[PDB]
């Protein structure tokens, strides 16, 4: 487990899917929230209230 | 002093008027412009013309058109600086009897939820602003081409040792104290809108109400040439 | 529990005429007084 | 809202190859009109038209306290009607919001001590020192809106003329001030020290000087630099709402002194050209 | 070049194919005479 | 929830039972440009007071009095309630409260703040920005007050030869005299007679009625604040007063061991 | 030995409002006009209850922060007295205007604000009255006191009061008292609400003659 | 990079206008012959035909109406019209022009529930359209 | 006017009174920070909160949630405590506090991604409690943390950090400054930059005197300030959600 | 709840001289047309919320004949739903599907505006003046529970002594 | 949200206007039966111009003088529509009638020089009088400019101000029980009269009610003297009127003012005679 600021880089796009709560640079998916990650996977960062 | 042997502190008799020069159509990007001098008193007046309704759409008539005034005095135009926010009410009242004029003749009936918007900004007072700030507005709105019963026409006079007084500046407005401004019609003759605050004595009303329409009648027979003048300049280049 | 009025004491009539002055409403006024009678 | 999206990269791709809708260049300013005097109830006046925008600044002179931070010398205040003139959009409140931040601004580029000379305004310290109302009408926005404002406010107390006074004190109360006539009046300013603000508005890979309303609306972010006539720079904005990346900022540092270099030395010549001349001739016009 | 009838003017690049947004950069003289075609219209 | 979902459970839903004032803090001189500050946590209710002062001209009915004026604003820092702009009915109620409760307790005599009579006199500016805002505003306010007033230093003012004369930083600041010390408890009252102590947030506004006592050592009243209604006999006052000496007691005890642990 | 001065009171003197209610007491005077249930603005929609303004006005000068705080004071008094859930989504202005301040604003402007509530007929579960006592240096209160002895007492204490079982709705305070003193007031408050509430009852037999 | 400032220039009247074309202002009086119907920029008073707005006026063999020289655009059947869109309404588009009124979109006559979500998709807010009257 | 209650007419500062000659505060090292103490969801009925603490520069924000092509507009307000500062401002204040929100607002935009947002708003309210030093940046820092806090998305943070230049005959930059090495100072500038993305996100400086180099030393100076900087925040705002 | 002469018939009942009126169930309310939306338009009662009318409940009206309504003329009707939770409605019909002198008032008659506990006088079985006014002269008027009297005679003279003589007791 | 008229009381209210009748019965030159009343202490009035009821109150203090003014005193007035008058006067909604009666409230009052400002300067630039007049609208149904000029008239009338004595640079007050108040110093009576005009200038009415100004396309307002001197005039409503009317109406306004201040006198003569012999509220005339 391990919790995520919006600003570091989590993968490449070989490695994941961008799915829910980030953003996609190029060669890169960034989280766009202040929590924790879940996770060719699709990952994806949430906050635990919503 | 303020008249004897018949001369003025101007130099000018009790009838002819100050030197106006209006001119039409300044600013492009609006639909009608006109910028007006009476003597020193500088007038500029914009109109956008029949709009429709932006923002706050319950205020929309349903048989005749609105018509919105704004008056703003420049903040550098007397000695004294004078603030524009925070001094609302001498303007209110300034604007709301322009909204008067001009919903008295300018033919609502022919625009149907329709928005006029007559914007007056005085760059320089020098007495009679009134009477300059619908001269200007007239001239604006024959700018852009919204029809209207009638050519409209404004000014001043005053009641000074026996003798009427017309077009009066700053000066003759300070000391003096009868003021009378009047903005007038003169097709049918109907006077539009009356202005006095004073201490005048019945028996000379009816005088000083003719000189005031007199001058007033004597703006009429000026600034008409300029337009004239002005849409002649414009059928030349057209055909 | 109603706060009704009408049906609480007693009303008159609906468009209650005078003077034959109209027409229509005598008959209508003449109705209600049956309706009261 | 004010312009499509398609029409947006149609403005773009002209800016990155040298052409805009106009025909100018990355780097060239339109025509610039200065008209020194306007208004004849102020110490100075100015009229600036730039294309579609208007700013006409009149400057008056005022007696006051002088502070009690700085007691022995004057300053300088501004305000900024945005008036009902130029759009509907501001019309009863609107426009004292964008009025005070161009006013603001200007505080910045007057905030210097090195300025203008303050010294010279001096009556006699902590009792009675003057207080220069620089107001700021403009009448129609057009695009640029910053830069007009800067070359009229130069103009303007380059045509500012302040009445030469000296107060005579005496052991009583004795408030008798002389007012000398003669209205010769050598307490002109030294405008040589006073800054102009250049935009330098970015819509691509290539930033853009003088920006229109298109160009403004088709653009992220914008730098808003004070350059003064010899090299000296005075407050720097970032405005708009896009990012703007590092090396940008620098580029646009030095095209706007270069740009600062050019329109100081073009208005000091336009307006050494009015007052040379005739003074009494010309007959200004307004229409 | 649309000519409105009411106050509008239209000046945009003549097709050759003869809607779609064809988003593609126009070449830089067909540029310059779009803007040449504008200037004049303003001046008239 | 609903006024059976409070009343079925018939104790508090927070935890505490009934006459629970709850937890208390306090933070003593920690803004450090203000000549007093003030920091009162109490059940998540932070409040900071700071105190200015400035010289000024007292008016021609009082000429030797001294000004002392409260402001209790309200920013939407706090909650979604309250709008931007100009200050709401709750500010302008609350800082009419802090000013009566200045004005009756006498907590400061006015003649103490002269400087020189009919010309300087001192002016304390009490500022109080709430920081969370759950419950009960006006006893975390005048407690802030008591904490902000007992942290206000000032220094030696002197006229001599037409000129204003003060030595800040030269060892002439001086404590600020103190005469009383008001405490307020301020009560929540449900309909069926059940008034619980210190509400919150759900916890006020589901309930109907607000009272509000403040109280000195003696067992002098300040003021009895009581709109809402929803009916009220005597004795229940008087169960009302014999809680709120003993929260008055407590107060002294915590705000004294404070002073004595910022003593050096 | 503990007394009101004169009361007066004069209903339906205003034609536009839904009630008016005229209050002298002695020499002080407060009038109230009252809009029935009537219209509000979509930001006020209450489905439970109905929302209750109140606007006190004095003569000089324009309106403060302690006169805010008086008329809500004013609105938390009426809204436990008016029953409100009967009459839901509408509003129900109470405008006061001071006429005469002689001294006890609250107790004449909730007096007149009760029977502005009476004659313009929103329904009410009880009537409330308001009295004032003022504490002097020695200890002798003063029921109702002039301007003169609110300014030379010590305590001033207003109380509204309620006409079912005179229990206590509100309270409002200048003054330095303790508790005996308060429940000393308190006493004379409601021998001064049975008073008062028996001039309601002459007024409004002495409206219903016709 | 250079810049340019000049004195404004002022302007100069420029004259031969060889025009016959009759001319009026508001409040003057057309001239009546009997047989006219009514005209569009003009009104009935006193029982006398009165221009109301300054410009040119044409005559027809029934008709008398004043030609200004600036107005707004006035609804024509046969026309073409460039337009920008503003709102998104349910059923249609609000297309401002230079208009007294910003002129409106049938969703109807727009050659391409299933329309009324995906309205918003293939018609963005602001863009420029070119239609007939 | 008439919603606060009046008191006397005019009053004036006691320091323009007091007679003393404060020292200068001497020689430093030029990039010596402050230290730094940050802590994001303080406050409870806020959505988000953040409080940010640096020497003697206090500073806290929080965040009101969203209410109800179409595109989010977060306006933001800034106050100043009325006692934050030797003068005392009015509690309207209406001058500088209006020119600090705009910087605010034009340095939070290229933060906060707005698409995501349809026809809603964001209120960010930024407090200053004791103006110790560096007032804008602390805010900007702030107000990040609390909008990172409350849950809105972004594209990264923001960290700001301001400059200012000792007046002496060799103008050398300092790197946050104290409030006296402000009022000793000619001219002060303030940056903030997005790290990750590496790109200024607001620049608002004053100047008395300079050259275009200086200010080039100064932008890069303090670019490498905030880099600098941001892992205490980091480490901070992932403390505060292993809160939650 | 309110002041007032508890009366009692066999239901108890008080009645105040209150000048507005509340949406109750089944009265005969003259009401004033303040727009149309579409089907359905708006009348002011003088209460809490305008009611609402729909063009179908006049007597014998489909979409293929539109009643005349215009805005801004009186219309005599009673109410079918009306109670706390919604918005009230009110028809010109009877129960059996006819019009019983409702819907249009017309024209050229005053309007004005008294207390409900005047109406509640006049309207009972045992009255004075409605008698006298009837034998002094020709004329007709509709009385209507929320507080309002329309008149009409053949000249404006006798008009204006009605309206006076009605409002002034 | 107030309530509508209807077409049949315009239609039947016009066709009353044709033949010279008004709905309760007076002609058309007859104002409606007025009443004066006072307060307990001095300067309070209360004006019934016959369901219309406006509240007077004069307050005076001593305030530093305005620079350029330093030997007369400052009046300042305040017009404020209460929220009880009518149903549609929410606070901030009605700012234009709001404005329409304030500013020709303060131009007939000041710019007429009713009474004096010149007595009341105590020590010239450091101490003087100021007097703040207070209306209220408590009921409308009638004219709001008519029933304010009467109530403000009356309040300047019957207001008394504390005494104060200068000796050298001494300015010592006193109580109103050490002291008699002095009555203040009236030049004139200046009142307004209202006309009402109709579908074009054919019919003259005076005095409208409610129903009567809805109807109504044009008012006018003259404001004359003992001495049958105008003291200001002032349209409103767009309507246009040849100058025959205006000529034929001062004749009629100055019947008017005659009986008016006729009434005030009584008013004041009866109140004063009352205060005499024990101290009451003195009733006034309601003929």
């Amino acid at each position: 487990v391990r919790y995520c600021i919006p600003g570091e880089r989590l993968c490449n796009l070989e490695e994941g899917s961008p799915g829910s709560g980030t953003y996609t640079r190029h060669g890169y998916i960034f989280s766009s929230l202040a929590g924790c990650l879940m996770k060719l996977p699709v990952v994806s960062v949430v906050r635990e209230t919503e | 002093l303020l008249s004897d042997q018949g001369y003025r502190v101007d130099g000018r008799r009790a009838g002819e008027l100050r030197k106006i020069q209006a001119r039409m159509g300044v600013f492009a990007q609006a639909d009608g412009s006109a910028y007006i001098e009476q003597g020193n008193t500088k007038a500029l007046a914009v109109v956008y013309g029949p709009h429709e309704i932006r923002g706050s759409r319950a205020r929309a008539l349903p048989d005749r058109a609105l018509v919105n005034c704004q008056y703003s005095s420049a903040t550098f135009s007397t000695g004294e600086r004078k603030r524009r926010p925070h001094g609302d009410r001498k303007s209110c009242e300034m604007g709301l009897q322009l909204r008067q004029t001009f919903e008295a003749a300018i033919l609502t009936q022919l625009h149907p939820r329709s928005q006029i918007d007559i914007y007056v900004q005085v760059l320089q007072a020098d007495g009679g602003t009134y009477a300059a700030c619908v001269n200007a507005a007239t001239l604006a709105v024959l700018d852009a081409g919204i029809p209207m019963r009638d050519f409209v026409c404004a000014c001043s006079a005053g009641f000074v040792d026996g003798t009427a007084l017309a077009d009066l500046s700053h000066v003759e407005e300070a000391a003096g104290g009868p003021q009378l401004a009047l903005a007038l019609l003169p097709a049918s003759g109907q006077i539009a809108l009356l202005e006095m605050d004073a201490r005048l004595h019945e028996d000379h009303l009816e005088r000083v109400l003719e000189a005031a329409a007199q001058a007033a009648r004597d703006v009429h027979t000026l600034l008409d040439r300029v337009v004239r003048q002005h849409v002649r300049e414009a059928s030349i280049l057209l055909g | 529990e109603e706060q009704s009025f009408l049906l609480c004491e007693d009303l008159l009539y609906g468009r209650m005429s005078f003077r034959g002055f109209n027409p229509e409403v005598e008959k209508l006024m003449l109705q209600m007084n049956a309706k009261h009678k | 809202v004010t312009l499509s999206e398609a029409e947006k990269v149609y403005i773009v791709h002209g800016v990155q190859e040298d052409l805009r809708v106009d025909g100018r260049g990355c780097e060239d300013y339109r025509c610039v009109e200065v008209e020194t005097d306007v208004v004849s109830n102020t110490s100075g006046s100015a009229r600036v038209k730039l294309g579609h925008t208007d700013i006409l600044v009149g400057v008056k002179a005022e007696m006051g306290t002088p502070k009690l931070e700085k007691p022995n010398e004057g300053y300088l205040e501004f305000f900024v009607d945005c008036s009902a003139s130029a759009t509907p959009e501001f019309e009863g409140r609107g426009g004292d919001d964008l009025g005070t931040e161009i006013a603001n601004t200007l505080y910045r580029i007057f905030n210097n001590k090195s300025s203008v000379d303050l010294k010279t305004l001096c009556i006699s310290p902590r009792e009675h020192c003057w207080v220069l109302y620089v107001d700021v009408l403009l009448l129609e926005c057009g695009g640029n809106l910053f830069d007009a404002i800067s070359i009229a406010v130069k103009a303007a107390l380059f045509n500012t003329r302040i009445p030469r006074v000296r107060v005579l004190e005496d052991e009583e109360g004795s408030k008798d001030i002389e007012l000398s006539d003669d209205p010769y009046d050598c307490i002109r300013l030294s405008v040589e020290n006073v800054p102009c603000i250049v935009t330098l508005c970015k819509i691509g890979y290539r930033h853009v000087v003088d920006a229109t309303l298109q160009e403004e609306a088709c653009s992220l972010a914008s730098l808003l630099v004070s350059v003064t006539s010899k090299g000296v720079v005075t407050c720097m904005r970032k405005v708009g709402k896009g990012s703007l990346d590092p090396e940008s900022i620098f580029e646009m540092m030095e095209t706007g002194k270069r740009v600062g270099k050019v329109l100081h030395a073009s208005l000091q010549s336009v307006v050494h050209k009015e007052e040379s001349l005739g003074p009494k001739r010309q007959k200004v016009g307004f229409l | 070049v649309i000519l409105g009838n009411n106050g509008f003017i239209w000046i945009y690049p003549t097709p050759e194919h003869k809607f779609i947004a064809n988003l593609e950069p126009v070449s830089l003289a067909d540029r310059e005479v779009i803007s040449r075609l504008r200037n004049c219209i303003i001046s008239l | 929830e609903y006024y059976r979902r409070f009343l079925k459970e018939n104790c508090r839903p927070d935890g505490r039972e009934l006459g629970e004032f709850r937890t208390t803090t306090v933070n003593i001189g920690s803004i450090s440009t203000a000549d007093g500050s003030a920091l009162v946590k109490l059940g998540n209710t932070t409040v900071i007071c700071g105190v200015k002062a400035e010289f000024a001209a007292p008016s021609t009915d009082a000429p030797d009095k001294g000004y002392v004026v409260p402001n209790v604003d309200l920013p939407p820092l706090c909650s979604s309630r309250f709008r931007s702009g100009p200050p709401g009915e709750e500010a302008q109620v609350a800082s009419q409260f802090i000013a009566d409760v200045i004005e009756n307790s006498q907590i400061i005599q006015k003649e103490d703040l002269c400087i020189s009579p009919g010309k300087l006199v001192w002016v304390l500016y009490c500022d109080l920005i709430c920081l969370d805002y759950d419950g009960n505003i006006l006893d975390a306010c005048t407690f802030a007050l008591l904490a902000a007033l007992k942290n206000v230093q000032l220094p030696e003012v002197t006229i001599n030869e037409e000129t204003a004369l003060a030595e800040v930083n030269l060892k002439k600041k001086s404590y600020l005299n103190i005469r009383t010390h008001p405490v307020a408890t301020s009560f929540a009252v449900f309909d069926d007679t059940l008034l619980i102590v210190d509400p919150t947030g759900e916890e006020e506004h589901l309930a109907t009625g607000t009272l509000t006592i403040v109280m000195d050592e003696e067992g002098k009243l300040c003021c009895l604040h009581k709109p809402g209604g929803s009916g009220l006999t005597g004795a229940k006052l008087q169960d009302c007063m014999s809680r709120a000496v003993t929260r008055h007691k407590e107060v002294k005890k915590l705000m004294d061991e404070v002073i004595k642990s910022m003593k050096p | 030995g503990c007394s009101l001065r004169h009361f007066a009171c004069e209903q339906n003197l205003l034609s536009r409002p839904d009630g008016s209610a005229s209050f002298l007491q002695g020499d002080t005077s407060v009038l109230a006009g009252v809009y029935g249930p009537a219209e509000v603005k979509v930001s006020k929609e209450i489905f439970n209850k109905a929302t209750l303004e109140v606007i006190l006005r004095p003569k000089i000068g324009l309106p403060g922060v302690a006169e805010k705080s008086r008329e809500r004071l004013i609105r938390n008094t009426c809204e436990a007295v008016v029953l409100g859930t009967l009459h839901p989504r509408t509003s129900i202005t109470v405008v006061l205007q001071v006429v005469s301040d002689a001294g006890s604003l609250l107790a004449c402007c909730l007096n007149a604000a009760c029977m502005a509530l009476v004659d313009a007929g929103v329904p009410m579960r009880a009537l409330f009255c308001g009295v004032a006592c003022a504490l002097d240096s020695d200890g002798t209160l003063v029921l109702d006191p002039t301007s003169k002895q609110e300014k030379e007492a010590r305590a001033v204490l207003t109380f509204a009061l309620d006409s079912v079982e005179r229990k206590l709705l509100m309270s409002s305070t200048k003054g330095l008292y303790s508790d005996t003193e308060l429940q000393q007031c308190l006493a004379a408050a409601q021998a001064a609400s049975q008073h008062v509430f028996r001039f309601y009852r002459e007024s409004l037999q002495r409206r219903y003659s016709k | 990079m250079a810049m340019e400032m000049r004195l404004p220039v002022a302007r100069k009247p420029l004259s031969g206008r060889d025009t016959k074309k009759h001319l009026v202002v508001p409040g003057d009086t057309i001239t009546t012959d009997t047989g006219f119907m009514r005209g569009h920029g003009t009104y009935m008073g006193e029982e006398k035909l009165i221009a109301s707005v300054a410009g040119s006026v044409e005559r027809v063999n029934k008709l008398i109406c004043v030609k200004a020289l600036k107005t707004r655009y006035i609804g024509e059947v046969g026309d073409i019209v460039v337009g920008r869109i503003t709102e998104v309404q349910q059923k249609r588009w609000k297309v401002e022009t230079n208009s007294r009124l910003d002129s409106v979109l049938l969703l109807s006559s727009m050659n391409l529930a299933e329309d009324e979500l995906a309205m918003r998709g293939f018609l963005q807010e602001g863009d420029l359209i070119s239609a007939e009257v | 006017d008439h919603r606060r209650i009046r008191g006397p007419e005019e009053s004036q500062p006691p320091q323009l009174y007091a007679a003393d000659e404060e020292e200068a505060p001497g020689t430093r090292d030029p990039t010596r920070l402050r230290p730094v103490y940050a802590r994001a969801g303080l406050l409870s009925q806020a959505k988000g909160s953040a409080y940010l603490e640096a020497g003697g520069t206090k500073v806290l924000c929080a965040v009101s949630g969203p209410r109800q092509a179409l595109r989010g507009r977060l306006l933001c307000d800034f106050r100043r405590a009325p006692f934050a500062g030797r003068r005392r401002r009015a509690p309207p204040g209406g001058c500088e506090e209006r020119e600090l929100a705009l910087a605010l607002q034009e340095a939070l935009e290229p933060a906060v991604r707005l698409g995501r947002y349809p026809r809603a708003q964001l209120e960010v309210s930024a407090l200053l409690l004791e103006d110790g030093g560096s007032a804008l940046a602390a805010a900007l820092t702030a107000a990040a943390l609390a909008l990172a806090d409350a849950g809105v998305e972004m594209y990264d943070l923001v960290v700001g950090c301001g400059l200012s230049l000792a007046p002496g005959p060799a103008p050398t930059w300092l790197l946050d400054p104290t409030r006296l090495e402000e009022e000793r100072a000619a001219a002060g500038l303030t940056v903030a930059l997005m790290p990750v993305l590496n790109q200024v996100a607001g620049l608002l400086g004053s100047g008395e005197g300079g050259l275009t180099e200086s200010w080039a030393e100064a932008v890069r100076l303090g670019l490498e300030g905030c880099q600098r900087l941001y892992p205490v925040l980091q480490q901070s705002l992932v403390r505060a959600a292993r809160r939650r | 709840t309110k002041c007032g002469r508890l009366r009692h018939k066999e239901v108890y009942w008080v009645d105040s001289q209150q000048k507005r009126y509340v949406p109750v169930k089944g009265d005969h309310v003259i009401g004033i047309v303040t727009a149309k939306s579409g089907d359905i338009f708006k009348v002011d009662v003088g209460g809490s919320e305008p009611a609402s009318l729909s063009y179908l409940s006049f007597e014998g009206a489909t979409k293929r004949n539109r009643p005349n309504v215009q805005v801004g003329d009186l219309i005599y009707g009673q109410f079918v739903v009306a109670n706390k939770d919604m918005e009230p409605e009110m028809v010109c019909i009877d129960s059996c599907g006819r019009a019983n002198g409702m819907g249009v008032i017309g024209q050229d008659g005053l309007l004005f505006k008294v207390t409900l506990g005047l109406i509640r006088k006049l309207l009972a079985p045992d009255c004075e003046i409605i008698q006298e006014v009837g034998k002094l002269y020709p004329l007709e008027i509709v009385f209507g529970m929320n507080g309002r009297i329309w008149v009409k005679a053949k000249t404006i003279q006798q008009t204006l002594i009605l309206a006076n003589i009605l409002e002034a007791c | 949200k107030e309530t509508p008229l209807s077409n049949c009381e315009r239609r039947f209210l016009l066709r009353a206007i044709e033949e010279k009748k008004r709905l309760d019965g007076r002609q058309t030159y007859d104002y409606r039966n007025i009443r004066i009343s006072f307060g307990t202490d001095y300067g309070c009035c209360i004006v019934e111009l016959g369901k219309t009821r406006v509240l007077g109150q004069v307050s005076c203090e001593l305030v530093s003088p305005k620079l350029n003014r330093a030997t007369e005193g400052i009046l300042f007035f305040n017009l404020e529509l209460s929220q009880m008058a009518a149903p549609a006067f929410e606070p901030g909604r009605q700012s234009d009638l709001l404005v329409k009666l304030n500013r020709l409230m303060e131009r007939c009052l000041r710019n007429s020089k009713c009474i004096d400002t010149e007595s009341l300067c105590v020590v010239a630039g450091e101490k003087v009088w100021q007097i703040r007049v207070d209306l209220h609208l408590l009921n409308h149904d009638g004219n709001i400019i008519d029933a304010a000029s009467i109530a403000a008239i009356v309040a300047l009338c019957h207001f008394r101000r504390p005494d104060v004595s200068v000796q050298g640079d001494e300015v010592t007050l006193y109580t109103p029980e050490e002291r008699d108040p002095v009555p203040l110093s009236i030049h004139h009576m200046p009142i307004c009269v209202s006309f009402a005009f109709f579908q074009q200038g054919t019919y003259l009415l005076v005095d409208p009610n409610e129903r009567e100004e809805r109807v109504m396309d044009g008012l006018l307002v003259i404001a004359m003297n003992k001495h049958r001197e105008i003291c200001t005039i002032q349209s409103s409503g767009g309507i246009m009127l040849l100058k025959d009317q205006v000529l034929r109406c001062s004749k009629i306004a100055g019947v008017k003012v005659a009986e008016i201040t006729e009434l005030i006198l009584k008013a004041l003569e009866n109140d004063q005679k009352v205060r005499k012999e024990g101290g009451k509220f003195g009733f006034a005339e309601s003929i």
